[PDB]
RNA sequence: CCAGGUCCAGACACAAUAAGGAUUGACAGAUUGAGAGCUCUUUCUUGAUUUUGUGGGUGGUGGUGCAUGGCCGUUCUUAGUUGGUGGAGUGAUUUGUCUGCUUAAUUGCGAUAACGAACGAGACCUUAACCUACUAAAUAGUGGUGCUAGCAUUUGCUGGUUAUCCACUUCUUAGAGGGACUAUCGGUUUCAAGCCGAUGGAAGUUUGAGGCAAUAACAGGUCUGUGAUGCCCUUAGACGUUCUGGGCCGCACGCGCGCUACACUGACGGAGCCAGCGAGUCUAACCUUGGCCGAGAGGUCUUGGUAAUCUUGUGAAACUCCGUCGUGCUGGGGAUAGAGCAUUGUAAUUAUUGCUCUUCAACGAGGAAUUCCUAGUAAGCGCAAGUCAUCAGCUUGCGUUG
């Protein structure tokens, strides 16, 4: 258990942090990203009934000022928790504007961002509007090629959902120069949604695709067309000639038969 | 050797009456000292709302209303005994307490 | 005006045009006649019938009427 | 404020609940609230 | 906690009212019929009733803890103290196939054959069945085979009903000794069926 | 809503620069005006996160339009309508839906080219008032019996005692039933459904009240729902954020809802003293009993109640009696204003509110006109619940007199 010393204090500091709007941080409020031990010193600041401007401070310090896996349980413990309350407890089902400069701010480290916000939020209940929102928080932040490559292709290993097609468009509109294997997890994930007449098929193989996924299949197509094999162009215009669009697919076999292999 | 004072509060009154012959049919069938089912009065939980949402006629008003009734049986029994009625006994419409102290 | 409905004007002509004779002036005993013999939802239903019963025994003695 | 359609008007205070009267007058019956007279 | 009576009462309904919309709008496609919660000492229990069960748990019980988590981060609860329970077509006290695999195994690992019937015909009764039936055919380790039978609940035997209600399944469990016969028939409710003058004397 | 002070823009593409420096943070200071910022000298992390400039638009936590589905709010607020078959007419149309009579009613009777049947209304639900007959109680009350107190004693009265025991629900209450169905009589009516008067009844205007359908109409409101959807820019705009300070109450005034009065059925001082609808605190500080201090406002020290248990018997007010005042803008009235003391609020000035003293303004039953109302009802009177941090003259209820 904690001394009651160090209770007495960040209950304190707790109770002085529920109406902050500006100005400077505590002096024991700053000290915690300098502390060996920080997860039960925040626990006893109550972490739940934060300001929004002391998330979004919270966020810049507690990114700024940590390592990444640090920066990743607090993103997975406080922040990625206060943006799902922030939102299934507003009323018009929307977020504040300090929590969106907080979940923007820490995708300035990307890796805790990712595995801390976005692969939780994914497999707990990411429903439309908490993946717009994301979404359009990762459209925004400028994001190094490597991280975008590694949280895509944890993106193209996950089950099928529109939201999950929604975070796909934001992570390969980005024009990053992709590792091959990236490219060829792309394809993987393009294998998983047409037909085997083997004898060997799943959901995703006869489900209703929209137009999010196809506009996804153009702009795969038209980036990533020179980093392709031959044996991949060909599953991929059985996959065109399969589930092609109306509006969408001679486009997208046109830049397709446009694209040199490796 | 402990003595169990169970109240019972419940909005409907046939559960609530289905409830307390249970009680009491179960207390009487194996030999315990108790006594009957005492019957606090209902409260009426009364609130008034406009008949008019918008602005247009004259002001009258209405009364929405509720019906809250309240029993509590005293009962001698064992620790298994009480255990087992209070597993038994959950009901919904009906809020079953345990109260272990007399004072 | 306190007219009647037409179920109890009906259930009585029913009644009345099949089951005369053990009805008479006595609005108690009809009560559990038409209890015994009708099935009545509600106490209150069954109380207007037993009513109209009693008056349309009153009128019947006096003479013949159209049912 | 009323957690069901941003209404920041109409607010009735009463235990800690904080509904609107418009958004109250139809969930009424599932809270338990039921006319009675 | 520590709600006054009448307040306790009215945010217990607004807490009934706010699950029960919650449980319409979120599985409105996997047959939602009601709720109903228990509130024990320990920790409180939500019974899902919805008469399309396969989908509610998924894949290693990812949308049950995904609903569970909806419970417990809006309303405001400790990590561990609600769990959402699955009641209707997914319960594997309903299966006959699910159950006789289940006492194979327990007959396999080595338990009683007394002791893994009661466990399993508890299993079935705590689960929401009618009725169940246990039949055991074998040698039971001895020199001689026994046939034995134990009916628990109400069961039918003949008809069209039975074409419609009961399940059973027949299994060969492989002993050190010989071979057993396991037959499972478990009864389910028929209302989840959702698809002159004379003088005598003496 | 203003007067000012700050952040943070921009996703993306392209070109210079940049590691031999573009520049992100912990700072300590110079700061900095009103407050935080902002910037530059170190101690240090620095390390592309780029800085600057051009271009469709990303961003639609950018909104208005078009299609769908949908929920809420109104109305023909359906309370007489429609339709099927028939008849009549080339047709628009009509008969059903009517010469008469009756009803609250197009509710019925009767007659008949109309005859069926549906939704309207009637009707279904929910409430009230009487049950000394059930069936039943320390979270309600009464009476008897103990222990005990005070007084005349000649038997009594007034009490205490959340367990000393017993009985009961007469009152309180939770119920099951009853009862009313316009019962009976007399007028009136084709003497047909009904209406009115009298008796009995707890209840005899439909004993009194509202919710519920089906139907045709709503450019009504949004759902932070979806469809390469029409509109304007895509950003130096703050429709995003903050910081303080002011307001919304400022006053020739008109209109309206109310309070207090113009007085002696009354103002003032003592004594008598009667309610009910309520409500009340946890990981906090609600309702507050009781004792001390203070003129009071109130403060303070404790205790009870998470509630038929304590506040509370809410000992409320109007009222009742006994004294003061004599018709004199009076001792009626209490507007305005000043001073001091307290309480809540971070903060009380444009005075939050309460107390003490003083100031004692108009105003001698109100014109034209106008509001509401038929029995526990008008009116007077206070109390409780919401708005609540503090006050009501705001609203809803309750009770007293009537
Ligand atoms: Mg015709
Ligand atoms: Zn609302």
């Amino acid at each position: 258990a904690l001394p009651e010393k160090v209770i007495k204090a960040y209950t304190t500091v707790g109770s002085i942090l529920k109406t902050w709007t500006h100005g400077k941080l505590p002096k024991l409020f700053k000290v915690i990203p300098s502390l060996r031990n920080w997860q039960d010193v925040i626990y006893v600041t109550n972490p739940e009934e934060w300001s929004p401007h002391v998330v979004y401070e919270a966020t810049k310090l507690f990114v700024s000022n940590l390592t990444a896996k640090e920066s990743q349980k607090f993103i997975n413990l406080i922040l990625l928790e206060r943006f799902r309350d922030n939102i299934e407890t507003s009323e018009d089902h929307s977020l504040n504007y300090h929590i969106y400069r907080a979940v923007k701010k820490s995708l300035y480290k990307p890796s805790a961002f990712f595995k801390g916000f976005l692969f939780p939020l994914v497999e707990t209940g990411c429903n439309v509007r908490e993946a717009t929102i994301a979404g359009s928080v990762l459209a925004k932040v400028s994001v190094p090629a490597l991280h975008s490559s590694a949280a895509l292709s944890y993106l193209l290993r996950l089950p099928f959902s529109p939201p999950t097609t929604v975070f796909i468009k934001i992570l390969l509109d980005k024009k990053y120069a992709l590792p091959y294997q990236t490219v060829d997890d792309c394809v993987y994930y393009f294998m998983r949604f047409r037909i085997l007449d083997d004898g060997s098929n799943g959901e995703d193989a006869t489900r209703v695709l929209p137009v999010i996924w196809h506009k996804a299949f153009l702009t795969f197509a038209q980036r990533y067309k020179n980093d392709i094999t031959q044996d991949q162009r060909d599953f991929l215009l059985e996959t065109v000639r399969q589930r092609g669009h109306k509006d969408i697919g001679p486009e997208i076999r046109r830049e397709l038969l446009a694209g040199a292999s490796r | 050797i402990i003595k169990i004072r169970i109240t019972l509060t419940s909005t409907k009154v046939k559960q609530l009456e289905n409830v307390s012959s249970n009680i009491v049919k179960n207390a009487e069938q194996h030999n315990l000292v108790k006594k009957g089912p005492v019957r606090l009065p209902t409260k009426v939980l009364k609130i008034s709302t406009r008949k008019t949402p918008n602005g247009e006629g004259s002001k009258t008003w209405e009364t929405y209303e509720m019906r809250i009734h309240k029993r509590y049986i005293d009962l001698e029994a064992p620790v298994q005994i009480v255990k087992r009625i209070t597993q038994i006994t959950i009901e919904p419409g009906v809020d079953v307490e345990v109260v272990v102290a007399s004072n | 005006g306190r007219v009647r409905t037409k179920t109890v004007k009906r259930a009585s002509k029913a009644l009345i045009e099949r089951y005369y004779p053990k009805l008479t002036l006595d609005f108690q005993t009809n009560k559990r006649l038409c209890d015994e013999i009708a099935t009545i939802q509600s106490k209150r239903l069954r109380n207007k019938i037993a009513g109209y019963t009693t008056h349309l025994m009153k009128r019947i003695q006096k003479g013949p009427v159209r049912g | 404020q009323c957690r069901v359609c941003s209404s920041h008007t109409g607010l009735i205070r009463k235990y800690g609940l904080n509904i609107c009267r418009q958004c109250f007058r139809e969930k009424a019956n599932d809270i338990g609230f039921n006319k009675f007279r | 906690a520590l709600i006054s009576k009448k307040r306790k009462l009215v945010a217990d309904g607004v807490f009934y009212a706010e699950l029960n919309e919650f449980f319409t709008r979120e599985l409105a496609e996997e047959g939602y019929s009601g709720v109903e919660v228990r509130v024990t000492p320990t920790k409180t229990e939500v019974i899902i009733r919805a008469t399309r069960t396969q989908d509610v748990l998924g894949e290693n019980g990812r949308r049950i803890n995904e609903l569970t988590l909806l419970v417990q981060k809006r309303f405001k609860y400790a990590p561990g103290t609600i769990v959402l329970y699955a009641e209707r077509v997914q319960d594997r006290g309903l299966s006959a196939v699910a159950q006789a695999e289940s006492m194979k195994f327990k007959l396999l690992n080595g338990l009683a054959i007394r002791r893994a019937a009661y466990g399993v015909v508890r299993y079935v009764m705590e689960s929401g069945a009618k009725g169940c039936e246990v039949v055991v055919s074998g040698k039971l380790r001895a020199a001689r085979a026994k046939a034995m039978k134990f009916a628990d609940g109400f069961l039918i035997h003949s008809g069209q009903p039975v074409n419609d209600f009961i399940d059973t399944a027949t299994r060969h469990v492989l002993m050190r000794q010989g071979v057993l016969g396991i037959k499972v028939k478990i009864m389910r409710d028929p209302a989840k069926s959702r698809t002159a003058p004379s003088v005598k004397d003496y």
